[PDB]
């Protein structure tokens, strides 16, 4: 019975409950906020190739 | 018009993006379709002809955003 | 140290490799009269040498 | 002992696949800490795929994962492993700044890249958290530990 | 949700506090190993009455029921963890960075030098906060060192 003095919880049981949950990347935030912003250029630069600005305010011509 | 369409943008607000971007993609083919159902109808082959106008709308101002839309002058 | 462990006891005892590792603990039981009999007989056997 | 001539960290195979004949070997299918040592094996083997994933940026497809497996590499191998492609990551970002939908998009990818491309950039887990990684290193040690402890008492 | 998220930050910042108050390490209460009682009165198979194949089923269960119980310990830790810092996020600062979003106005329009000074607050959190100075030589003291050397003939 030397396997009963050995430490019960399995080396299996350690990698999951020290590395739980998979960690946020850094650069997570930055591609996602980026995507989500070019979003925000596209539609409200005055610049952009597909501006709002005509569509939402028209023209007085 | 206004609670109207502040009740429309916060259901709309509450999807994911990709269910929002095949909503209208659903509803803009089938309401599409309906009007190429639709042959010889004068309404029909106005709806169509003002679909080609919109999109002469997006490619004016693709050509010059700080200008809009090129009217002839 | 492990590789330390087993060439004593094979040194000594080299009949101690005919029972798999895997399979030692099958054989217990809680008196040494209950232990299974499958290694028993071939343990002795081996254990009296190679003629 | 088979399987068990050879250390854990020094056999041919990947440390995944040498658990795997370790625990067929120590243990019968039917055993706890069979169930509980196939299931550490892919603790490894994913640990194995996050290797190889970041790692084939460098070296290519073969990568020969084993190797950085039982000796990674060391900060200045991670330095000169980012200088060997970053004449090639600098034109790569140039041809995608060129090729960018807009000039919001062509200004993220050379900023994306003008951090990435520097090599004091790499986070180094031991340099920012140095109480975890010395404990990390004591997770791996104390499981030694109780292996020598029960050769000590044996 | 922006109430929750404060109150998820604000609690994971009395986590942090009471933690390093108490000096204690990283990874000591994540790892079911530390509330693993080792002086347990570890029961003898001898006074069991097993049978032959009943043994490592023997084992196995008491292996189980140690490691459920060092798991169960855990818990028991960690829910005794939260109210203490339940109880410190509540009187607590809040006072949190808000996320950079480009700032946009109500008839107006953004700026591309905004959405830029927006997209190098994303990648000034690229960089480590602490971090090696691996240094690139430069081709200003690269190839002055390489002149010196083709000047003596290497």
């Amino acid at each position: 019975d030397r396997v009963l003095s050995l430490p019960a919880v399995s080396k299996n049981q350690v990698l999951e409950n020290v590395f739980h949950t998979a960690p946020k990347a850094p650069v997570e935030h930055l591609e996602k906020m980026v995507s989500a912003n070019s979003k925000v250029y596209d539609a409200l630069n005055l610049q952009s190739k597909r501006v709002l600005i005509w569509q939402v305010k028209p023209a007085l011509f | 018009i206004e609670a109207e369409a502040a009740s429309i943008l916060d259901r709309h607000l509450a999807k994911p993006v990709a269910q929002i971007r095949k909503e209208q993609a659903s509803a803009y083919a089938s309401l599409l379709k309906r009007a190429e159902t639709a042959k010889g109808a004068k309404w029909a082959e106005k709806y169509l002809e003002d679909v080609k106008a919109v999109q002469w709308f997006d490619a004016s101002v693709a050509e010059a955003p700080a200008s809009g839309p090129k009217v002839a002058a | 140290r492990l590789l330390k462990l087993w060439a004593k006891r094979l040194l000594v005892s080299p009949e101690l490799a005919i029972v798999p590792l895997n399979e030692f603990d099958a054989q217990l039981a809680s008196k040494f009269e209950g232990i299974s009999p499958k290694y028993q007989e071939l343990l002795s056997a081996v254990a009296q040498g190679n003629k | 002992l088979g399987p068990q001539m050879e250390a854990l960290g020094a056999s041919d195979l990947l440390l995944s696949e040498q658990i795997r004949v370790i625990t067929e070997h120590r243990y019968t299918p039917d055993r706890l800490q069979y169930k509980e040592g196939m299931k550490l094996a892919d603790k490894i083997a994913a640990q194995e795929a996050a290797l190889k994933e970041e790692l084939k940026v460098i070296y290519g497809d073969n990568v020969d994962v084993k190797h950085f497996q039982a000796s990674p590499r060391t900060p200045v191998q991670q330095l000169f492993d980012s200088l060997k492609n970053a004449a090639a990551n600098k034109e790569r970002a140039a041809k995608e700044a060129a090729a960018a939908a807009s000039p919001y998009l062509a200004y993220a990818v050379t900023k994306k890249q003008e951090v990435q491309a520097d090599p004091s950039n790499i986070p180094f887990d031991e340099v920012l958290y140095p109480q975890l990684s010395e404990e990390l290193l004591e997770l791996e040690l104390s499981d030694i530990r109780e292996d020598e402890i029960a050769l000590e008492k044996a | 949700k922006k109430q929750a998220t404060e109150n998820l930050m604000k609690l994971l910042q009395a986590y942090k506090d009471i933690g390093d108050a108490k000096s204690e390490p990283l990874l000591k209460n994540h790892n079911p190993r530390t509330f693993e009682d080792r002086d347990y009165p570890v029961p003898d198979f001898r006074t069991q009455n097993l049978k032959a194949g009943d043994v490592p089923k023997f084992f196995d269960t008491v292996i189980s029921t140690r490691a459920s119980a060092a798991i169960a310990s855990k818990d028991k830790f960690w829910a005794g963890r939260k109210t203490e810092a339940e109880a410190a996020s509540a009187k607590a600062s809040a006072a949190f960075p808000r996320v950079a979003v480009p700032e946009w106005k109500k008839g107006k329009t953004v700026s591309i030098e905004n959405l830029n000074t927006v997209t190098d607050k994303y990648a000034a959190a690229l960089v480590p906060k602490r971090k090696l100075a691996l240094p690139v030589l430069p081709e200003g003291v690269k190839k002055a060192v390489e002149d010196f050397a083709a000047s003596v003939g290497q």
